[PDB]
């Protein structure tokens, strides 16, 4: 369960309307919910079980995690494989024991339009920026911890 | 809403300067990122640069790297761009468009959802002039017409018998001669020997109302 | 940078019929995250281009059923299952994979309807322009299908070039035809200088070229 208290590991917590998750930095790969490493582009002996994507490891083949399938080439949960969520992505409720839809920032579920992206809706963000001189920012439809209004870049300044 | 409303025509000199603005609503400006498209006269679309309004981070086509200059105001709603050294090929309707705000980064927005309204930049060393209006004689159906030659800027509006001739009318698009101005034809499809007496005027109107009897 | 090639450049569509538009990338647009970034665009005549696909095959808000997106790799296609009126226009496909973003060449959505042979007329300068020194001979080519038709001047047997100019209508709404305008401008002592003045027309509407001349007086 990705928190405002969980430490991404080689990346970096991102909010949306209803969750957080962890964006890999450069092109690294999601081998759990809050850890990235870099991904093999073959499958053989050497480098079995060795992880080939997000949520996906290493007849060789590059297969998702129980729980996931591919679609469009990218493992998604499987109670989301038949949701559309427009300006958002669909994540597990975990508040029910169900696909539902996290939205952009400024957008909201519409309950008027099946809980789907379509709400003009403010967002609080959450996310605890620790490293000195940045604070939460907004851009393209998510919070993200980037430089304060004086500082930019190694590490901001 | 996230509309966006640009800025109004602009005629410029070769070799000149400018300025066109984009000015967005409905959405939170500094969230993302602006790209400008420009789309030549009958010719597909071109991807002139990207600038983030949330970073500052600009950037131009290596074709065109040398003569555009983009920036944005958060104060005020707008997106503006800069062309400088105006060529004559430069002469095309500029769009305005909404793009990332990181170009490092991807995350679950796509740009270039929305666009504006698009702003015309004509590049001439011409002056405003009136076109000159010359009848086209003919000589069962026979087609006549006028020649509206030599007018800058564009466009004109061109009428037959104050509009109660539409049937069969066909105003041509303007075509940018070698001089730099501009040239246009409209032509109708009357009966021929059946037709020898009515007034057929061209009815032209720019700084210019012209209306020219063209008999046979 | 990378390539985006489109066919057909003009696609004849019968209203009511399904009609497909091809999209090829010179790479791969398989991006770092798994994703392609395939936009399609509708652009009107006379307005600004709306997308109406967005990645691989979701449409954007507002865009009818009937459009639907599909393709992967290098290879896509933009489906409509029943083209109405408004569909007529360019349609251009873009990549945003790949820094920079880069559009497709276009194709232009058309009426299909039966083949006609252009109406060829000529005429020559007005006496009002020769008294200016300036001579302009214009060649009509009226209500014909398909859109694409060769044109030439010939002045004495002389094909000319460089001094003509075109112009053609769009897609009337009413006969779906077309009409083309040819415009010759030469001085008043090169227009002097010669006697014959033809237009020669090359259609599908025409098993042979059609000529239209006249005589300088």
């Amino acid at each position: 369960k990705v928190t405002v208290d969980t430490v991404c590991k080689r990346g970096f917590l991102i909010q949306m309307s209803g969750h957080l998750e962890c964006k890999c930095e450069n092109d690294l790969v999601l081998v759990n919910e809050e850890t990235c490493e870099e991904k093999v582009l073959k499958c053989d002996e050497k480098t079995v079980n060795k992880p080939c994507g997000d949520f996906s490891k290493c007849s060789y083949a590059c297969k998702c995690n129980l729980g996931y399938d591919m679609v469009n080439n990218v493992c998604i949960p499987n109670e989301c494989k038949q949701v559309t969520c427009g300006n958002g992505k669909c994540i597990l409720d975990t508040s029910n024991p169900t696909g539902v839809c996290s939205c952009n920032i400024g957008k909201v579920p519409n309950v008027q339009d099946q809980n789907k992206c379509s709400k003009d809706g403010e967002t609080k963000c959450s996310l605890k920026c620790l490293k000195e001189q940045e604070t939460c920012k907004a851009v393209d439809g998510i919070y993200k911890c980037d430089c304060k209004d004086g500082f930019i870049i190694s590490i901001c300044t | 809403q996230v509309q966006l409303v640009q800025s109004g025509a602009e005629v410029k000199k070769p070799g000149a300067s400018v300025k066109v603005s984009c000015r967005a609503s409905g959405y939170i400006f500094t969230s993302y990122g602006f790209s400008w498209v420009r789309q030549a006269p009958g010719q597909g679309l071109e991807w002139m640069g990207w600038i983030s309004a949330y970073n500052g981070n600009t950037d131009y086509s290596q074709k065109l790297q040398g003569r555009v200059t983009m920036t944005t105001d958060t104060s005020t709603n707008t997106v503006y761009m800069e062309l400088r050294t105006l060529q004559s090929d430069d002469t095309a309707v500029y769009y305005c468009a909404r793009d990332r705000g990181d170009r490092l980064y991807y995350y679950y927005y796509y740009g270039m959802d929305v666009w504006g309204q698009g702003t015309t930049v004509t590049v001439s060393s011409a002056s405003t002039k009136g076109p000159s209006v010359f009848p086209l004689a003919p000589s069962g159906t026979a087609a006549l017409g006028c020649l509206v030659k030599d007018y800058f800027p564009e466009p004109v509006t061109v009428s037959w018998n104050s509009g109660a001739l539409t049937s069969g009318v066909h105003t041509f698009p303007a075509v940018l001669q070698s001089s730099g101005l501009y040239s246009l034809s409209s032509v109708v499809t009357v009966p021929s020997s059946s037709l020898g007496t009515q007034t057929y005027i061209c009815n032209v109107n720019h700084p210019s109302n012209t209306k020219v009897d063209k008999k046979v | 940078d990378v390539v985006m090639t489109q066919s057909p450049l003009s696609l004849p569509v019968t209203l009511g019929q399904p009609a497909s538009i091809s999209c090829r990338s010179s790479q791969s647009l398989v991006y770092s995250d798994g994703n392609t970034y395939l936009n399609w665009f509708q652009q009107g005549p006379g307005q600004s281009p709306r997308r109406l696909i967005y990645k691989v095959s979701n449409r954007d808000s507002g865009v009818p059923d009937r459009f639907s997106g599909s393709g992967s790799g290098t290879d896509f296609t933009l489906k409509i299952s029943r083209v109405e009126a408004e569909d007529v226009g360019v349609y251009y496909c873009m990549q945003a994979t790949h820094w920079p973003l880069t559009f497709g060449g276009g194709t232009k959505v058309e009426i299909k309807r039966t083949v006609a042979a252009p109406s060829v007329f000529i005429f020559p300068p007005s006496d009002e322009q020769l008294k200016s020194g300036t001579a302009s001979v214009v060649c009509l080519l009226n209500n014909f299908y398909p859109r694409e038709a060769k044109v030439q001047w010939k002045v004495d047997n002389a094909l000319q070039s460089g001094n003509s100019q075109e112009s053609v209508t769009e897609q009337d709404s009413k006969d779906s035809t077309y009409s083309l305008s040819s415009t010759l401008t030469l001085s008043k002592a090169d227009y002097e200088k010669h006697k014959v003045y033809a237009c020669e027309v090359t259609h599908q509407g025409l098993s042979s070229p059609v000529t239209k001349s006249f005589n300088r007086g």
